[PDB]
């Protein structure tokens, strides 16, 4: 399918690479303090009535990178010296470009990218006396971070694009259309951490207090759900962000 | 006796003759003079049992074993003629699924070219080290023998107590005595008496066992270990995580056993949270393990969260793929890592309801735990299954299973209590006061700079060399003598021993007999070791060294070494060595990230060193600069200048390698380095300049 890219671009370090749960709260903060609760509400209808955001990802240059498929794990006997080295280094790896990404899907074989465009650089500090860490995130030249939405434009334009507009005022805000070729599956995975509602195909535990599948899980269709909840009302991001995957059988 | 019981018994006894004949005793085949060893025992001391297990020696009409069988009374023992017919022939298959001269020793598992030379396993004395190939005297196994028949006529005839005494002394003795034969005896006969003890349970006088899946080989391996143990909020609690991990392992495998009505010898390892287990394949025994598989998850998320996984998986395997035609027995164990790779990305999928700190500060003195029940006075610590109970030296120990740490030797515990041994690398430095001492006191008793050290290693490609290995009995033996390197015998590599073995390492002090040293973790094929930053940086030489003696330089260590200010937080200098341990291994493995390194990014400069290259290195330089304990040489104590300056020269050569000022810049002090060598620059390899800062760097520090 094709998407609505949002790119941005880093006015400076990141924290975190924010995925679609700490996305879809910045956004629905931001469209409080625009449009009132009226907004918010209609945001909700809009991804639970089947709008969707993917996690971020990062970018470099003119290339996109998506989550590694869990899908290929137990794929990949698909020189013995070579066989045991490469397939620890692809198990490894967290991201794909766009090209191998498609090639994962429909589990022919593919390649990693070499370097990725970001390193953690997390900076020690003295406290009063022990040493405490913060993780910043360096961005090599033209490089950054973005995010898929699928949806209606009058969705995007009304909500999503003003919204990321205000969050940027430490990064600057642009989108271009994508396409990910995705084979027509049963089975798919989510470029969003999701709840699962069925328990799922493949997948990796992310704890935040919330129980995530993470980006890269495989699921057969579960469109995940949002929650709402009660701390002095707010909504948690939990919808799957659905691309059809090639299965091997086992 | 049972069948149960005896089957086991049996099938671990089997083969007893062996180390009879090659002694001069009998004068007749292993087989007829196994069985005049254990008949002559038995009419000694008064237990008949032995004359009931000397007929496994001999076997295979069966006109005169059934007459024989007959003589000896089974009922006597509460057993059936035919019960015993089945027993034998099980036995005698079990025999042939688990698998000249007589003074042939062992030949190693790690280079069958080389041999051990006879010695009973003992962690205390000498390191087992593949040598020249040596006839072994029939003195030594007589030796052997003897004392082999005065423990046997102590022992209480339960496997749990005949294994022990089969490890300590056919630990070192050929299974059979062909040319390059890998397998040690004691590894045979538990497989055997493990294989056969299936074969019963699994409901064979039987080739219906051999050409039929009756048997399950079922692996278990614990998932997010490294984050259980190194992401905490201390080196006390960091053991105690480290130790509570071994138990809950025990408790899984030990409930395992008992509800499958197995043995210990159906352990084919339990190293490093990853267990082998040879079982029946009755629709009782995958019931008995899906609630087992169940309860441990469901125990380990209410206790943990999604930290720490177990991942269960179990194969129906029948005779053949323990065996060669034309390998079966790796491609049987390939399947079933399979099967483990996806319930690792399935974690705590056996749970449905998943989509909608004072008991181990107190965890020096104590000898091994009681497996008692949960709700049980002093239980200490909980596994999925059972009470843990301090057994301490004063006092009597407390459960059906007895854990005891680091003998074969059950000592004073009751006759009624299963023995299960353990070994655990527990080395630590101890402190002015009686406790372990801490990342601060280790930092503090450095040469030179306080930093604590810190080391992560771990074996080269394992998983490829035990996919080489064709029948059980062979991955019993290359499972375990791997295995005990790093339970065993690096406790003593840090005392101090192996000193010719050794021989000289890169080395900033005369070595300590209380070594600034504290093991986190040693076992299956790695370690985690902090203490004094130059006495780690000494023992990773020492134990590569060790290691290379103990395969037959036929393997190879990687290590990621690491020197931190001693507040950094134990998740930090976890990553960092981690990091540098992945980075030697993805260099080539056989080598040493010795320290942080500058280097052109231009996918020329390894980061890593060879450990061989980094030792020739060590011999060239370190001499001409260092004194030892502390010091610079007399030269260098006004002139300590010009090695920070041949630093600033090579970070010219960082810059740009290309860059040809560092010509210009450049004594007859450091020769090979004022040159522009072509080799090199021919070959596409880094310049001499760029490997020296590995040695400086480390004198630098030694001298502050
Ligand atoms: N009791 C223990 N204390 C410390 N380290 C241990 C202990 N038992 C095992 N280990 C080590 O823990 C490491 C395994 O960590 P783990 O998080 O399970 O990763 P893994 O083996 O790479 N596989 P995975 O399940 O995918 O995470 C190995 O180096 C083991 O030797
Ligand atoms: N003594 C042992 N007996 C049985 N299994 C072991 C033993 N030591 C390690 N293992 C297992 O062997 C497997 C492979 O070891 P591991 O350290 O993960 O990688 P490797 O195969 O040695 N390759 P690498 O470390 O990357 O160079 C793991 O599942 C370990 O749990
Ligand atoms: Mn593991
Ligand atoms: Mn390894
Ligand atoms: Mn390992």
């Amino acid at each position: 399918p094709k998407f609505i890219a949002v790119k941005l671009i880093p006015k400076g370090p990141f924290r975190d690479i924010p995925r679609a749960d700490t996305l879809f709260g910045a956004i629905g903060n931001a469209i409080s303090a625009i449009h009132g609760q009226s907004a918010v509400e209609e945001l909700v209808d809009a991804f639970v009535g089947g709008a969707r955001i993917s996690s971020a990802f990062p970018y470099s240059g003119d290339t996109y990178y998506l989550p590694k498929p869990l899908s290929v794990e137990p794929a990949l006997e698909g020189d013995e010296e070579e066989r045991y080295t490469t397939a620890k280094r692809l198990r490894k790896a967290k991201y794909l470009d766009l090209k191998n990404f498609e090639l994962a899907l429909r589990l022919r074989p593919f390649t990693i990218p070499e370097e990725i465009p970001y390193a953690r650089v997390d900076v020690p500090r003295v406290v009063l006396s022990s040493i405490y860490f913060w993780e910043e995130i360096r961005f090599r030249e033209k490089s950054g971070v973005y995010f898929l939405y699928s949806g209606p434009r009058e969705v995007f334009d009304g909500y999503i694009a003003p919204a990321m507009r205000f969050l940027g005022d430490l990064f600057e805000v642009e989108f271009h259309e994508m396409k990910i070729d995705a084979p027509g599956s049963e089975y798919s995975v989510t470029l969003s951490n999701a709840l699962p509602t069925k328990t799922p195909v493949l997948w990796r535990l992310l704890r935040k207090r919330m129980t995530f599948i993470a980006e890269g899980s495989i699921v057969k269709n579960d469109p995940g759900g949002m929650e709402r909840l009660e701390l002095g009302e707010v909504y948690v991001y939990g919808l799957t962000f659905p691309l059809g995957v090639e299965l091997p059988e086992g | 006796m049972e069948i149960d019981e005896l089957t086991a018994l049996g099938g671990l006894l089997h083969d007893i003759g062996k180390p009879v004949q090659r002694a001069g005793l009998y004068s007749g085949d292993h087989s007829t003079q196994g069985a005049r060893f254990l008949r002559d025992l038995a009419e000694n001391t008064g237990r008949a049992e032995y004359e009931l297990l000397s007929l496994f020696s001999e076997f295979h009409n069966d006109e005169l074993m059934i007459r024989r069988i007959k003589e000896l009374s089974p009922e006597r023992f509460g057993l059936t003629m035919e019960d015993v017919l089945n027993a034998l022939w099980i036995v005698y298959e079990a025999d042939n699924l688990a698998s000249p001269q007589a003074s042939r020793p062992l030949y190693s598992v790690f280079n069958p070219g080389k041999a051990y030379p006879w010695a009973e396993l003992d962690f205390e004395k000498e390191l087992p080290v593949p040598g020249d190939v040596f006839s072994i005297r029939s003195q030594d196994y007589r030796e052997l023998v003897k004392r082999l028949w005065e423990e046997l006529s102590k022992a209480k005839l339960r496997s749990d107590r005949l294994l022990p005494v089969l490890e300590k002394y056919l630990t070192f003795v050929s299974s059979v005595t062909s040319e390059g034969n890998i397998i040690s005896l004691y590894d045979h006969m538990r497989m055997t008496s493990a294989i056969a003890l299936a074969m019963l349970r699994a409901g064979c006088a039987e080739g219906r066992c051999r050409k039929e899946k009756r048997f399950l080989l079922i692996e278990g391996d614990f998932s997010g270990i490294q984050d259980f143990i190194y992401r905490v909020s201390t080196l006390k609690y960091l053991r105690a995580r480290s130790a509570y991990l071994e138990l809950i392992g025990w408790d899984v495998v030990l409930e395992i056993l008992s509800r499958l009505g197995l043995t210990r010898a159906n352990v084919v390892f339990n190293a490093g949270g990853h267990f082998m287990i040879i079982a029946q394949n009755t629709p009782d025994a995958v019931k008995e393990l899906e609630e087992i598989r169940a309860k441990a998850v469901e125990w380990l998320y209410r206790e943990f969260e999604s930290d720490l996984y177990l991942a269960i998986e179990w194969e129906p395997v029948s005779g053949r793929e323990f065996g060669r035609e034309g390998n079966l027995f790796a491609e049987a164990r390939k399947r079933l890592k399979h099967k483990l790779t996806v319930r690792k990305l399935k974690r705590f999928g056996e749970i449905k309801g998943l989509f909608e700190c004072n008991r181990l500060v107190s965890l020096p003195k104590l000898l091994g735990f009681g497996r008692t029940a949960k709700n049980d006075a002093g239980v200490l610590v909980e596994g999925p299954f059972s009470g843990f109970v301090p057994y301490l030296q004063g006092g009597r120990p407390v459960g059906e299973q007895i854990l005891v740490k680091n003998t074969l030797n059950p000592g004073e515990i009751p006759e009624s209590a299963q023995f299960v041994p353990y070994f655990v690398a527990d080395y630590f430095k101890k402190d002015p006061k009686g406790g372990v001492a801490t990342f601060e006191e280790l930092s503090m008793a450095s040469t030179g700079t306080r930093r604590l050290g810190v080391m992560k290693g771990d074996v080269d490609r394992l998983g490829e060399f035990f996919s080489s290995m064709d029948s059980p009995s062979k991955l019993a033996t290359a499972s375990r003598f791997m295995d005990y390197f790093f339970k065993g015998y690096i406790g003593a590599i840090i005392e101090g021993k192996f000193g010719y073995i050794i021989g000289d390492v890169p080395s900033l002090r005369d070595w300590p007999e209380e070594p600034d040293i504290v093991v986190v973790y040693a076992g299956g094929d790695d370690f985690f070791i902090v203490g004094a930053w130059d006495q780690i940086f000494e023992l990773a030489f020492r134990v590569r060294r060790a290691f290379n003696a103990y395969t037959g330089g036929k393997l190879t260590l990687s290590v990621g070494l690491g020197y931190f200010d001693e507040r950094t937080p134990i998740y930090r200098m976890a990553d960092v060595v981690s990091e540098r341990l992945d980075t030697a291994k993805d260099e080539g493995r056989n080598r040493v990230f010795v320290v942080g390194r500058s280097r052109p990014l231009d996918g020329k400069h390894k980061l890593s060193y060879e450990w061989n290259h980094y030792e020739e290195l060590w011999r060239t330089y370190a001499p001409r600069i260092y004194a030892g304990n502390g010091r610079l040489k007399g030269k260098l104590e006004s002139k300590k200048g010009l090695l920070w300056k041949l630093l600033e020269i090579r970070e010219l050569y960082v810059r740009d390698p290309n860059d040809v000022r560092w010509a210009y810049l450049t004594s007859d002090l450091f020769p090979e380095l004022v040159g522009i060598d072509t080799k090199a620059v021919e070959r596409k390899e880094p310049q001499p300049v760029y490997w020296v800062d590995g040695v400086l760097k480390i004198v630098l520090m030694a001298v502050r």
